[PDB]
């Protein structure tokens, strides 16, 4: 079920993209 | 100019002031654009860019 949930309460993951120094 | 003549021929030309600047950096190019400290809070939001 987890599976294909992923395809159960399920933590949402979260990352950003950022520039620094013009990289 | 000003500059140039002033560093004229240091280090290598400059060699110490390009190496502050990245330092002068600070308080800037950062995800913070808003600087809070307590009840006081500046942004920098328009000059940010």
């Amino acid at each position: 079920a987890w599976t294909q949930v992923l395809l159960p309460k399920i933590k949402n993951v979260v990352h950003e993209l950022r520039i620094t120094n013009q990289v | 100019e000003n500059i140039y003549n002033r560093l004229g021929e240091d280090l290598n030309k400059w060699q110490a002031l390009l190496v502050q600047i990245r330092k002068a950096r600070g308080t800037f190019d950062n995800a913070e654009t808003k600087k809070e400290f307590g009840p006081v809070v500046i942004d920098y939001g328009k000059v940010q860019s």
